């Protein structure tokens, strides 16, 4: 050989129940000090009940299953309200195009933002009715328009031929429509936070709205209409619910503690910065 | 045997006689991208010692009223040494990092700095104060370069999230009575095996004085904080002409 | 490995990072009374964790001219927690004790406290000064309770005996430049297997500044001395109604 | 067992005579310090 | 385990809690003269404990402008204890030495003393300044006795040789922030197996402040330097009447 120079301390465990407590007695000695720690290392304390007090034995059968990320997320929650009025400002044309973005509602958003990256399949349920909750015999069409596919421009656009895009035809009187959706990102996981820009070039203040936008999260358009060449006399409200399933999450982060202002960024109300915890008068009184 | 330490990589060596162990972010060491995860087909270039070495960025001055600072990776080095050059000439890049934040005082000074690594550190604005203006951070704030930037609202990390929970991220404390540095080894984290060193910052480094600096009049008042970092397992692909942004 | 220590008993834990070992009085550990030595026939009650735990009595202030203090056992605890209650409801009592005297200063203060355990600590009076008056110590002086008392003539321990020879008893020194505490484990000592916790004090604890406290003007002047004690192997017999004295 | 929690370093010697004295030479080294104590 | 040390020889013992190891000059321990090297035929006298013990010479005061001092061996002891007497009554002499230079300050003082052993330390004069006068050092300067002498030009060791190269000789540094003493064990060095303790000094000991003493006004200013030495394996031959020089 002519040139010599050319030649994870963590594993998963199955913990179905909470740790038991072993009985301990008194310890009176030197050299050993379990109560003293050094938080500077970045590690959490390893001290346990038996190190600081005399304990009895407790056979703990308390389950740890409900805190599995799967059971935390697999509960359908509202992610969009699409209205289609008959008279007024909004689309009175009998059709609506909605760009898919699940960051419009707080409850579900705060739960997802607990993690940086998430990969999952989802069950979407479509609850439709009139603005006052009544139901009428109306035929509807829901169509998924992937990025790059022609978006319908009217109630009779050719796009509704849906020869390749997946469509769902259902009556407002039928039960809520429901379908399963796979993990569709071009990347290996969706990311609720993208500290970067989508393209190269200079980033002048005129295009600062690009910051934080990652195409890997842009899944396309969800189009809906009333099936017919004539206008429908009924106002329609579509509530979309998403249920995460077969989920995997990476990198936990601090939970949102300021009200949400916009879908596409973490901006907060600067003049009214809420304190994470409520306050009191003195530090020595409850 | 835990307070003393030496970090030697490339043609550089760091020493410290008052450390508090070392943190391996999420328990994983940096590593080159394996063939199962890779997608780009060209043979990567792995410069080794010319880019995986320690680089010392500008020093900051810790004052009794400092808010805190932050830097973004790999932005901080995109224009330094042979690392910067490879980052500019190649479309794709990936690597880990060894972060060593330094700060020493005297046995009479006091104060505690929280040094943390927050991946995908997306910043937010105060929305014009009232919250009716959908303003956005300027390029100079999202990617402050080697000089780093100052936090205006450390309590919410300038992003609507509680600093009190930042310890959920790889971190160390530099508590003046205990240690004079912090060391965190960070592996590559992304949803893709390689990425642009220019358009995407994988994580941000935050140094925040949670316990304000304090000392009696007469004691040295210039207490600097220096940041030294070293890329680890730096790989590059998609060669072409140099591009700064 | 000899300067650091932890004492955990009951629901209490004491820590110290500057100890000077621990003393086991006369080389014996406390122990319940065996059947060969016992004489009373009723089954004893051994409360265990509710009475064998650490109790912290009032704190004293070490001044440049302090004479010294003393406490009597088990008098100090006859009215505290579940221990006191058992001592009042039962005629007979016996136990050992873990005494932990605390006192910390700074690397600029100086002074040495002699902490000793003197069994059967009988006090005397100055006999009216001239020596013609056969006066006797008041109940408040012989059994000062939890507050402890002050010595008027530390040199003769208020009992006509030389303080210079007190080291012949189980003891430790709290020399400010060396340690910040003293720990003495005391076994039961008496001519009888059990005795009244009210009418008889088995031993007295003495904390005496043999080397006066001293420090330069400007340094903290409030240097407290705290006493924390824990009964060990406490047994009680001869149950009846509560009696305070 | 339903409830788990429910489960002298000095000896005499005969010394009829005073300790003898063993012959010793010079000791020149580090780490070891018999003269230093902690009263 | 390297900072603490005890040197016991004869009826004397030296202790130190802040040492920096010990130096064995040229890696050799002192030893009596073997029969192959010896030339004088009379049986030597080896007094043992009466002469191989520690002797403490006068103390010097380290000032902010001290030049440095030097002593010569065995001159320093030719008139002290039973060693001196043997040196005077015998023509021939040989021995090694254990040199222990002492100097302690506080964690706020600073300064570094170079302690070295220079064999055959021949002194020179300034030659009348101009260099035209072939003057010579007085007996009081070449053999200053127990009091030692002061260097007038430490930079050239009063002998036309650079102090910067003195470390090529057995030596230790007494750097106040690190240690408070220096220890050097020196074997016998000469071109002859035995020699006159009066007419020939085998080596000189030099204590030179390379880094000046410094401290803030208010801190103790009397910083003494003490020299304690012990002959080792002292042998004497050629007995006759006492001769002082
Ligand atoms: C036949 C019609 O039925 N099709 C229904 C349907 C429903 C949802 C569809 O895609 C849903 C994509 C979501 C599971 C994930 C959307 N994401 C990914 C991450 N992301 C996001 C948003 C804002 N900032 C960062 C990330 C998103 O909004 C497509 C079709
Ligand atoms: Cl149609």
């Amino acid at each position: 050989d002519p040139i010599a120079d050319m030649i994870s301390l963590t594993a998963l465990q199955v913990l179905p129940t909470a740790a038991n407590t072993e009985a301990s007695s008194h310890r009176l000695g030197t050299g050993v000090v379990p109560a003293l720690q050094a938080a500077e290392t970045g590690a959490s304390s390893n001290a346990s009940d038996k190190n600081l007090i005399e304990t009895r034995c407790v056979l703990n059968h308390h389950s740890t299953q409900e805190t599995a990320i799967g059971n935390f997320f697999s509960r359908a929650g509202l992610v969009s309200i699409i209205t289609m009025p008959t008279t007024g400002t909004q689309n009175t044309d009998g059709y609506v195009n909605w760009d898919i973005d699940l960051m419009g509602y707080a409850q579900l958003r705060r739960k997802c933002e607990l993690f940086t990256y998430m990969r999952f399949d989802a069950e979407f349920t479509f609850v439709v009715a009139k603005p006052n909750g009544e139901l009428v015999p109306q035929l509807l069409q829901y169509m998924y328009v992937p990025p790059g596919a022609p978006k319908p421009t009217s109630r009779d656009s050719f796009a509704w031929q849906t020869a390749t895009n997946p469509s769902v035809f259902v009556k407002m009187t039928d039960p809520p429509a429901q379908v399963s959706v796979p993990f569709m990102s071009p990347a290996s996981a969706y990311q609720w936070f993208y500290d970067g820009y989508p393209t190269f070039g200079e980033h002048l203040q005129a295009n600062d709205l690009d910051y934080g936008q990652c195409p890997n999260n842009m899944m396309g358009t969800f189009s809906i209409r009333t099936v017919g060449t004539e206008k429908s006399p009924h106002s329609i409200t579509l509530r979309v619910y998403m249920r995460i399933k077969h989920v995997r999450a990476w990198i936990p982060r601090p939970l949102r503690n300021q009200p949400y202002l916009f879908k596409t960024n973490p901006n907060y109300k600067g003049n009214d910065i809420k304190c994470t915890s409520t306050s009191r008068d003195k530090i020595t009184t409850l | 045997s835990d307070r003393v330490a030496q970090l030697t990589i490339g043609n550089s060596t760091i020493t410290t006689q008052e450390a508090a162990n070392i943190v391996i972010a999420y328990g994983e060491w940096p590593e080159y991208c394996p063939d199962t995860d890779a997608t780009a087909v060209d043979k990567p270039t792995r410069p080794d010692v010319s880019v995986n070495r320690f680089f010392t960025l500008d020093t900051k001055s810790w004052a009794k009223d400092s808010k805190g600072w932050y830097w973004k990776f790999p932005d901080v080095l995109t224009e330094v040494g042979v690392f910067g050059q490879n980052a500019q000439f190649h479309y794709l890049y990936r690597s880990g990092f060894c972060v060593h934040v330094q700060c020493n005082a005297s046995k009479f000074h006091q104060g505690a700095l929280l040094v943390a690594v927050l991946p995908e550190y997306v910043l937010g604005t105060i929305a014009g104060g009232t919250g009716n203006e959908n303003s956005h951070p300027p390029y100079a704030t999202t990617q402050p370069g080697q000089v780093g930037a100052v936090l205006t609202h450390p309590y919410v990390l300038d992003a609507g999230i509680p600093l009190s929970q930042l310890t959920v991220c790889p971190h160390q404390w530099i508590n003046l009575r205990t240690n004079n540095c912090a060391t965190i080894i960070v592996p590559y984290m992304n949803t893709v095996p390689f990425d642009s060193a220019l358009n995407h910052c994988n994580f941000g480094l935050l140094v925040i004085p949670v316990v304000p600096l304090d000392f009696n009049a007469g004691a040295t008042s210039e207490i600097p904080i220096t940041v030294t970092i070293a890329p680890m397992c730096a790989e590059f692909a998609g060669l072409r002409q140099a591009v700064k942004q």
